[PDB]
């Protein structure tokens, strides 16, 4: 729910790192469910157990990645104190991939992945900052 | 494309279904026909956007 | 220098119901 | 069946169709779609193939399912408001609904994958006529609830439907499942800019109906089917593979042809109401579909795949029945950029 | 959707009576000619592709191509213009009908205004 | 027989005519932008 | 599509394509036929076959006409180009066409009409060559898919006589027969034609032919016209060695086909043959 | 896959004939060619081109610059201040917060 | 042949040219009056 | 020719473009508020008419 | 003008009904005199732009360019109408409109002016160029180089276009002359800079950077050369020639962003002339020789200094010619041995002399020495670099020693030395050759006489 994304919004700043956390790891979990959800719709996974196995792939691996971006991107925040500036959640962004690039047990995947997950969520700050729209309303 | 050639041309074939009052057989009175012509009378000229 | 014009390889690449 | 029947069906499509463009109260707009769904079935029955049957199945049971949650979605607008007539709907639980329906009517992702499979099934008249005359009802319709559309909703089926309109464009060979997919990724771009000004939607849906008549006349000219089917025919009447090239183009929107039209007005409409990113990523996307419409050119017109000798007889003779309304359908579909402000026309 | 749905006019008639004040375009309006064009090679690739001595055989037909496009684009260009003069003119009046968000902003020179220099190094 | 030869030429003749459809043009739409004819610097009272 | 004025013919007859088998006594066959039936006797339609219809009437030079010429394959069987197969499945094309050529004659003036040899006859040819080798197998997987993608559309077969002679007999005045080629064909191999030909053709056909709707008809009538359509599939890519041609020759040998007189444009509009001008206005 | 041979090489002009100038087959048409593209090639755009632009008017306006800059000179000379304003503008002429 | 069609059809797109002028003509005379 | 020719010609050009842009500028305005309320002739939507409404004595002695 | 452009479009008609043995020499005697009617052009003024129609203007940093586009239509012509002549004569006729179709593009996007009709021909010139690379280019690679020299043009011009809309919503009109006049600043924040790129990119693609480079090499490698010579001597050049247009706008960002381009840039110059140094085969080494000049450019279009741009229009003319010149001199040794490889062709100066004359005048002037306008267009923006930063000089000075031996070593590889025994195939010289390369070289130095009408507007 936007409700959700509403609770993770109000960081505020990066104190108590924690609380930031816990909700990038909701976020994460959410996403892992619903990429289960589809890849299980549409990938017949064959012996259900296999499926939840699946499933608690997924999961915990999201779950993992939204964990670790919130903590390091507070962390940040809290140490160079800077804190402001888009660079703060690069890092995050930049080891979340590595943690991708652990559960896939491949250097490969884990370098691209830091660097565009890093841009991303770059992105992501540099927007908030801006007010960039994305789904502007109608307007014109 | 609301191509409305049932009004240009007038045969009105769609229009009567529509709406609670309307001219109903018998004149049967719908349940809610008094709050229903009031805030039609106050929907016209005022259009869609403002009238919300 | 004639040209190069495709061959019987390349062409069965596509021969395939999905490439 | 004899075509004093075949001519009755098609023309009841079209009153089908004609019916949700007149009427105003919704009862006539899903008995439009309802109408047109019986007439629709059987004309793709024609030939009748062991594949067609399960092609129609697949049709008709997504087109049903479709029509069923408009129905309800209508039905729960009018517990919430008690009118019939289209104009905004009052109720968002319902609203999303309408415009899923309607998401399945356009074949729009993740709704869409219905698509690329029933195009395989039949003939490229049926096929063209099922990728052209399909897409107006329920777009007839959208045009119409533009006002109240929850645009974040309509905006990620609108993106979403070029994404999957590209990636699964690159990887089939034979072209019906293709233009299914060229289809599948403007549908994107129709429905994209229809939140927020739809008279640039119906301009691109012109200018798409256009290019696939192009196309789907073309096949028909040559009976091509799988790329390789296509590839020989550079020998035998090399125009219409040297024809098939530029309207290909005209899909890819190399600019100085008619399908940039389209892009540069919506490229103009979403600017003006910011929402700078989202066509950015939409435009860029639109490259990985021109790709695929490239490398299907480099099978036929512009590389020469070994010809089988037994064209040779084939040669000698003209092809007939010929389809008068084609050359047209080419020229507007490619030449006519310097005629842009002419889309005010469409007010 | 704009325009459509404004007061007064009626749905399906292609041009209103309140046009034709507007002046027709000329015979020989460059955009009107190269209708005729477009109408022109249509007429061409009619017969390329029904093989045909291209250019000199059907020239008939090809006539009649050009006559038709350039009939129809005359209208269309009527219709063209007599929207745009519509959206101006309802620009006009409803500046008119908001003077006060339509701020007549006072016209400082440059002279009175400081604006902030940027050397190139 | 020599008509054939004109036949040979027949081509030449096109560009030139360019060229001076060219030069009217120009002359008309710079016609289309006198506009002016009294500006602030460059104008004497006409003779 | 202007059936609707007329609802199709209600007239029923039949064509008659004689089967006889043999080399001196297939030109034998055919004089029986030609004299038996009213309608046109099959010519053979072999290579120049479609150039006899196509304008000039006349036959061109073999190789783009067909570019494969039975006595180049009589004189090296197993030649290492596969005119062996390419002779084959050409004549098939062929003989299809003679179908056409007839079938729909059928279907208009509902006169009778004498077929010389028919596709169902085509068979057996293949279905030696397959035996004695001058074929490689593939030629033949590509020979019975365009066989079963084209022929089972064609519906209606038969109304035909199916004949016999004795091979050594044929071989008897295959002697007395001039032609060089001819003589020298082999015997096994037209022993090991009949063999299958009595086997397996008549075994199958005379059992259609026993028993020898109108809607039908007229949408098999479309089919009839429009010959590039009967011919739709014979142009398979399927990419054997032997049919293949590469695209320098055939963009060569096309570049050459148009330079005849008749072939530059569509026959009504040509100027090099003294087509009226008066069209083109 | 049966083809034609193979090209047979590069075709000398020259293996035809002596003198081809390059160009086409046709031994006729060279010269007319060769003719026309030097002609051209060279003498009326490499020199009346070429001469063309050396003649060009002064829009530049350079000569004129450089006159009027004398123009200028004198009187800073005679009047003998300042020759170099450090103003572009006059100071009185803009108003500063 | 000279046949029917050609004068036909030729004939319709003559008409359609002096039916344009024609309308035109008329139209531009109709903008004077409401005009100038 | 004279720069002159040049001179008027540039100051026509840069007169009519600069009018296009103000115009543009100004009808983005004219869009933005009339859209924003409604009041303009030319975003409102449609909306139910009086006439459907029947006017007579129902029945029922009240509605 | 619209007086040039419209015969330029009349010679396609012209085309199609010439007669089928003589079109060669139609379109190539009315492009000349095409050309010579695009000189009077070069006048411009030395103030004002100079003006025409509502539609077009042609300042001058156009017109040289405009002449020379105008220029290259005969050239292409007498290189390509040798290598082609077994091809069927509609196929042919069809050919040259590709041609001059593209000349009518670029005659169209120089004079611009509003900005999207600019961009939208600035894209539409990508059409005949690639229906040229693929299906006249030899070779398989060819297929495969259509997609590079393809995608990275759009994938760096249509994020332009959609800022290209954006600007003419936040302020008035879109036209060149208001927004030279109109200009005002942007700065920092966030959403600026990605203004910024997305103005840039494009153009600092089209013409190669360092980074991005690699479809060009691949590019020529592959196209007949009639495509060549376009592709190097004018498409880069043009993408240059918008970029220094649309720095009419940005200030002062420019002095915050140009550093990371410039450092691509400094770099990659003398990066891409070492690779430069050790090729396999010639028709490549000439493409990184001009990418090794084209980042000259391009730093000197981003320090901003007029001196920069002065040089920048005069190494753009200079490297266009020279660069097709190599082209075409090194597409006649292919033809006389099909080697391609440089090692093949070995004492090619034994066996016919005047040749190994062009390939000295033209190597002499990529190596740009005096008063080539090579040369004088490359000095000025090396003062202005130096001005920009003292220690740029080291850099430069670098490229000034590798661009002298690779262009040496083409020379004296694939000539001095002795003649391999076997290759019979040479057959000395035609006069089309001669002809050809004579025309490239002699504007290229009778242009030195007089720089000051090519030296464009900041002159
Ligand atoms: C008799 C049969 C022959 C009739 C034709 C005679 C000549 C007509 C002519 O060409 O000039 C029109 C001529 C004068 O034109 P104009 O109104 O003064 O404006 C011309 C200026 O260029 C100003 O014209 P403009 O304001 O309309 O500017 C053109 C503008 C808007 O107009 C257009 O869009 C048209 C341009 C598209 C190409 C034109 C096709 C070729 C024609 O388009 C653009 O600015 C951008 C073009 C879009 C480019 C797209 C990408 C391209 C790559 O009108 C006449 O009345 C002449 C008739 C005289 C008697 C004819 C009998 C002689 C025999
Ligand atoms: C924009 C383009 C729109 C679509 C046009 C595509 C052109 C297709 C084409 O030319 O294929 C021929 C050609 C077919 O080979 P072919 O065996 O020589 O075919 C015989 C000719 O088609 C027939 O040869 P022909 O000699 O019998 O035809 C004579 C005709 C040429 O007729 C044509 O072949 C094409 C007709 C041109 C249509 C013009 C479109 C609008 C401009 O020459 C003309 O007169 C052209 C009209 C110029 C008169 C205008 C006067 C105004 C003042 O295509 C190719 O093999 C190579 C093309 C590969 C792909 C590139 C396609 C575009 C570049
Ligand atoms: C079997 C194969 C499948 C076939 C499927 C293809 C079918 C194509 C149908 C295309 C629909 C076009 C509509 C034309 C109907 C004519 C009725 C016309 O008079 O309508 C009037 C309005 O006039 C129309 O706008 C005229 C449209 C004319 C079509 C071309 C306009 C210019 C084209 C722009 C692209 C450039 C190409 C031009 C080159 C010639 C009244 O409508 P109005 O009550 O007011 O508003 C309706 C609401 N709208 C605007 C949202 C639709
Ligand atoms: C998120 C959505 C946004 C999309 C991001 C960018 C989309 C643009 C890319 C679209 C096409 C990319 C690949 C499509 C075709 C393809 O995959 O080709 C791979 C193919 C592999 O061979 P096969 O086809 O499998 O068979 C071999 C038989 N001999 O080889 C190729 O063709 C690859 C080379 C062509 C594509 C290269 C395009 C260049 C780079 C693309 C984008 C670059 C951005 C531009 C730089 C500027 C930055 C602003
Ligand atoms: C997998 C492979 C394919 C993936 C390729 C990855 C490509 C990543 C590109 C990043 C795109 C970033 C999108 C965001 C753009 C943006 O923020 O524009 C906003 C900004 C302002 O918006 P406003 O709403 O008006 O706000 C201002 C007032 N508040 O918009 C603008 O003004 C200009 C719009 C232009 C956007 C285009 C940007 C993309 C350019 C690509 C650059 C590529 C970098 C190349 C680096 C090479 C250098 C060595």
């Amino acid at each position: 729910a936007k409700t959700l994304l509403h609770k993770y919004s109000d960081i505020p700043e990066g104190t108590e790192c924690h609380r930031k956390a816990y909700a990038s790891t909701s976020i994460g979990g959410a996403t892992g469910l619903i990429v289960s959800a589809y890849s299980i719709a549409l990938k017949p996974p064959a012996s259900f157990l296999e499926g939840v196995a699946r499933t608690g792939r997924y999961t915990f691996t999201s779950a993992a990645i939204g964990a670790i971006f919130g903590l390091t991107s507070c962390i940040s925040a809290q140490v160079r104190e800077k804190p402001d500036d888009p660079l703060n959640y690069f890092i995050g962004g930049c080891a979340g991939g590595l943690t991708l690039g652990a559960r896939t047990r491949s250097y490969g995947i884990g370098a691209a992945a830091c660097a565009y997950m890093g841009l991303t969520a770059a992105l992501v700050k540099m927007g908030q900052l801006e007010g960039w729209q994305v789904f502007a309303e109608p307007k014109v | 494309p609301f191509f409305d050639v049932q009004k240009r041309l007038g045969l009105d074939l769609d229009r009567w279904m529509t709406i609670q009052s309307a001219e109903q057989p018998h004149k049967i009175p719908g349940r809610c026909h008094a709050f229903e012509k009031e805030w039609i009378e106050c929907a016209h000229g005022i259009g869609g956007i403002r009238a919300e | 220098a004639r040209q190069w014009q495709p061959d019987v390889e390349w062409a069965e690449q596509f021969g395939g119901a999905v490439m | 069946m004899n075509p004093i029947i075949y001519t009755t069906l098609i023309m009841t499509v079209m009153s089908g169709t004609m019916l949700v463009m007149i009427s105003s109260h919704w009862l006539l707009i899903w008995i439009g779609f309802e109408m047109n769904l019986l007439a629709m079935i059987p004309v793709l029955m024609k030939n009748f193939n062991p594949r067609a049957t399960e092609a129609a199945t697949k049709y008709f049971l997504t087109q049903a399912t479709a029509s069923m949650m408009l129905m309800m979605a209508i039905i729960i607008n009018l517990l919430y408001s008690g009118q019939w007539t289209i104009t905004k709907m009052f109720n968002p639980v319902a609203m999303t609904m309408m415009t899923m329906a309607l998401a399945m009517k356009l074949g729009l992702s993740p709704f869409h994958f219905w698509v690329p499979e029933v195009t395989q099934g039949i003939s490229l008249q049926a096929g063209l006529l099922l990728l052209t005359w399909q897409k107006l009802a329920p777009l007839s319709v959208l045009c119409q609830i533009s006002q109240s559309i929850n645009p974040n909703l309509m905006l990620t089926m609108a993106m979403l439907s070029i994404l999957i309109g590209g990636w699964g464009g690159l990887n089939q060979t034979q072209l019906r499942k293709i233009m299914a997919y060229s289809s599948i990724a403007h549908m994107g771009w129709m429905t994209a800019v229809l939140p927020y000004n739809t008279t640039m939607t119906i301009l691109n849906l012109l200018i798409y109906i256009t290019m696939t008549l192009a196309m789907f006349m073309l096949l028909i000219h040559s009976s091509a089917t799988t790329t390789l089917s296509l590839s020989h025919t550079w020998n035998k009447m090399p125009v219409i593979t040297s024809l098939m090239m530029v309207t290909l183009l005209s899909m890819g929107g190399l600019p100085p042809l008619s399908g940039f039209m389209p892009k540069w007005m919506i490229i103009q409409e979403m600017t003006k109401n910011e929402s700078i990113i989202m066509p950015t990523l939409m435009a860029m996307t639109a490259l990985l579909n021109l790709y695929f419409y490239m490398r299907l050119a480099y099978s036929s017109s512009l590389t020469m795949f070994p010809s089988t000798n037994n064209m040779k007889m084939k040669w000698q003779f003209e092809h007939t029945k010929q389809m008068k309304l084609l050359p047209t359908m080419i020229v507007l579909s490619t030449l006519v950029l310097p005629m842009t402000p002419a889309l005010s026309s469409l007010n | 959707t704009m325009m459509s749905g404004r007061p007064g006019r009626v749905p399906l008639q292609f041009l209103p009576n309140e046009a034709r004040s507007l002046p027709p375009p000329k015979l020989t309006d460059p955009r009107l000619v190269y209708m005729g064009f477009l109408g022109y090679c249509s007429g061409l690739i009619d017969n390329a592709i029904r093989r045909r001595p291209v250019v000199s055989a059907g020239l008939h037909r090809q006539l009649l191509y050009v006559t038709s496009f350039v009939f129809f684009g005359y209208y269309l260009l009527k219709r063209q213009d007599y929207m745009y003069a519509l959206r101006d003119h309802d620009m006009f009046a409803y500046v008119k009908s908001h003077p006060e968000d339509f701020p007549e902003k006072d016209k400082k020179t440059y002279g009175e205004i400081l604006e902030e220099f940027h050397p190139v190094r | 027989n020599v008509l054939q030869i004109v036949r040979d030429h027949w081509v030449h003749i096109l560009v030139p005519v360019g060229f001076v459809f060219g030069c009217y043009l120009d002359r008309r739409s710079d016609e289309k932008l006198t506009a002016f004819r009294n500006k602030s610097l460059l104008f004497k009272r006409e003779l | 599509l202007g059936e609707r004025t007329t609802r199709k013919l209600t007239e029923t007859s039949k064509v008659i394509t004689v089967d006889g088998n043999i080399c001196s006594g297939k030109g034998r066959l055919a004089r029986e036929i030609a004299e038996k039936l009213g309608l046109r006797h099959f010519p053979e339609a072999g290579i120049h076959y479609a150039d006899s219809t196509t304008g000039d009437g006349k036959p061109l030079d073999v190789q783009l006409s067909g570019n494969c010429s039975l006595e180049k394959f009589y004189d090296d069987p197993k030649s290492n180009d596969g005119n062996s197969y390419r002779l084959q499945s050409w004549l098939y094309a062929s003989r299809l066409l003679q179908y056409a050529d007839a079938l729909e004659h059928l279907l208009s003036t509902g006169q009778g009409v004498v077929l010389e040899r028919s596709i169902y006859s085509d068979f057996v040819f293949l279905e030696a060559m397959y035996r004695q080798g001058f074929i490689r197998k593939q030629c033949v997987e590509h020979y019975n898919e365009v066989k079963k993608v084209t022929a089972c559309e064609y519906l209606p077969p038969h109304v035909v006589v199916y004949v016999d002679v004795p091979v050594p007999e044929i071989q008897s005045r295959i002697q007395k027969k001039g032609n060089p080629h001819e003589m020298k064909i082999t015997a096994a191999y037209l022993q090991d034609i009949e063999n299958a030909y009595k086997k397996t053709f008549l075994p199958e056909m005379s059992e259609k032919c026993e028993v020898l709707d109108d809607r039908t008809f007229h949408r098999l009538r479309m089919l009839v016209q429009n010959k590039l359509e009967v011919l739709n599939y014979t142009t398979i890519p399927v990419y054997l060695p032997e049919i293949t041609i590469g695209a320098h020759q055939s963009d060569r040998v096309f570049q050459k086909f148009t330079e005849l007189p008749g072939r530059k444009y569509s026959p009504g509009y040509n100027e090099d043959v003294g087509d009226k001008w008066i069209w083109l206005k | 896959r049966l083809q034609e041979d193979p090209d047979p090489e590069d075709e000398n002009l020259y293996e035809k004939n002596p003198d081809s100038h390059g160009y086409d087959k046709d031994p006729i048409v060279d010269l007319w060619n060769m003719r026309v593209v030097f002609f051209f090639g060279f003498s009326i755009v490499l020199v009346l081109g070429s001469t063309f632009v050396a003649y060009l008017p002064d829009y530049r306006m350079q000569e004129w610059a450089r006159r009027e800059a004398e123009r200028l000179v004198k009187y800073r000379e005679a009047n003998g201040l300042p020759l170099m304003e450090s103003n572009c503008f006059d100071p009185n002429k803009i108003q500063l917060p | 042949p000279d046949w029917l069609k050609v004068g036909l059809t030729l004939g319709t797109s003559v008409f359609l040219w002096i039916y344009l002028i024609k309308q035109h003509k008329e139209d531009v005379l109709e903008y004077k009056r409401r005009n100038g | 020719d004279g720069p002159e020719k040049n001179y008027e010609k540039t100051m026509a050009i840069l007169q009519i473009e600069a009018e296009k842009a103000e115009l543009r500028l100004k009808e983005l305005e004219v869009r933005r508020l009339m859209r924003a309320r409604g009041d303009g002739p030319w975003y409102q939507y449609p909306t139910i008419d009086k006439a459907l409404i029947d006017h007579s004595p129902k029945t029922t002695p009240d509605n | 003008m619209l007086k040039i452009i419209i015969p330029t479009t009349m010679l396609l008609p012209m085309t199609w009904m010439s007669k089928h043995n003589m079109i060669w020499i139609n379109a190539t005697v009315h492009s000349l005199l095409i050309s010579l009617i695009s000189l009077s052009l070069l006048n411009q003024l030395g103030e004002n732009s100079l003006n025409f129609s509502l539609t077009f203007f042609s300042d001058s940093l156009s017109a040289p360019l405009l002449v020379l586009t105008t220029w290259l239509l005969p050239l292409m012509l007498m290189a390509s109408q040798s290598h082609l002549s077994k091809e069927t004569t509609t196929r042919k006729k069809l050919y040259i409109t590709m041609l001059i179709l593209l000349q009518l593009f670029l005659i169209m996007t120089f004079t611009a002016t509003e900005l999207i009709l600019f961009y939208i021909l600035f894209e539409a010139t990508l059409v005949p160029t690639l229906i040229i690379i693929t299906r006249w280019g030899n070779q398989t690679e060819r297929l495969n180089a259509g997609l590079y020299f393809l995608f990275y043009t759009l994938a760096g011009s249509l994020p332009l276009l959609v800022a290209l809309v954006y600007i003419q919503n936040t302020t008035g009109s879109l036209n060149f002359l208001i927004i030279h006049y109109w200009s005002h600043p942007l700065s920092n924040s966030w959403s600026n800079i990605f203004m910024w790129l997305a103005c840039i990119m494009a153009f600092m693609v089209k013409m190669p950077l360092y980074g991005l480079h690699l479809w060009l090499p691949k590019a020529h490698v592959e196209a007949p050369i009639a495509g060549s010579m376009v592709l190097a001597a004018v498409l880069l050049k043009l993408g240059g020639y918008g970029m220094m247009r649309i720095t009419t706008i940005l200030n002062p960002l420019t002095n915050y962003m140009a550093y990371p381009f410039l450092m691509l840039s400094m770099w990659g110059m003398i990066m891409t002339s070492s690779i430069c140094l050790r090729q396999t085969d010639l028709k490549s080494l000439i493409a990184y020789s001009s990418v090794s000049h084209m980042a000259l450019v391009i730093v000197a279009i981003m320090i901003q200094t007029p001196w920069s741009f002065m040089g920048a229009t005069a190494l753009m003319i200079a490297h266009g010619l020279t660069s097709s010149m190599l082209f075409c001199l090194a597409n006649t040794n292919y033809e006389r041995v099909h080697s391609r490889t440089m090692i093949l062709a070995r004492g090619l100066q034994t066996l016919l002399p005047l040749m190994a004359t062009w390939w000295l005048m033209a190597s002499l002037t990529n190596l740009a020495l005096p008063p080539s306008i090579n040369l004088i267009g490359e000095l000025f923006i090396i003062t202005a670099s130096f001005s920009w930063s003292n220690i740029t000089i080291i850099l430069m000075g670098m490229n000034m020693m590798i661009t002298a031996l690779y262009s040496l070593y083409m020379l004296i590889t694939t000539q001095r030395g002795k003649y391999t025994h076997h290759i019979n195939n040479i057959k000395a010289s035609f006069t089309r050759e001669n002809a050809l390369m004579a025309l490239h070289i002699l504007p290229l130095l009778l242009l030195t006489l007089n720089p000051k009408m090519i030296l464009g507007p900041l002159y």
